[PDB]
């Protein structure tokens, strides 16, 4: 590889030697929580501190009903292809002179 | 060497090697590298008409 | 995403009154020394034998 011949090829020098370079303490999250041991923390106990992340939405994509591909295939929903092995359509074609 | 996601990162910004000054009669060498807004296309082509 | 574990030291005050030097001392609170001639605070001793 290095840093070609890959999927999506735009996010290679962001993902790969950027964070190399930055995480050395793991801090691009929001603090949100944390559990103070007992009432009164005196700053001497173990604080634990909760964090949040940042995650995007899969990219959707409708169903191709919308899509005009439709016309190019008649869609019978068919429930278990398991079940089928090898089906045929016939024709019979009589033929005037 | 570097790819060149790295070299349009860089092409946009950064400062020419040892580029030539304006506005001064001979073509002098920049050192107040600082006010000149050259984009010079030379370096990623490698090239001389 | 995980969590961390927060450790900060924790340092004893320091209060002079509260520390026993003070049997050495008389601790008087006091506004203004700007009002003092220099070298002279006198006190009288009567010794009767």
């Amino acid at each position: 590889a290095t840093l070609e011949q890959r999927p999506f090829p735009y996010l290679a020098t962001e993902a790969n030697l950027l964070t190399q370079i930055k995480e050395s303490a793991a801090d691009g999250l929001f603090k949100s929580f944390q559990l103070l041991l007992g009432k009164d923390a005196r700053e001497g106990s173990v604080r634990f501190e909760a964090l949040l992340g940042v995650y995007t939405n899969v990219v959707e994509f409708v169903k191709f009903l919308e899509t005009a591909l439709a016309a190019a295939c008649v869609n019978t929903e068919f429930k278990d292809l398991r079940r089928m092995i090898d089906g045929k359509i016939q024709f019979k074609i009589s033929m005037p002179t | 060497n570097r790819g060149l996601y790295t070299l349009v990162n860089e092409y946009s910004a950064r400062l020419a090697g040892a580029p030539a000054t304006s506005t001064t009669d001979l073509q002098y060498v920049v050192v107040n590298g600082t006010d000149v807004f050259l984009d010079q296309p030379c370096h990623m082509l490698q090239e001389a008409y």
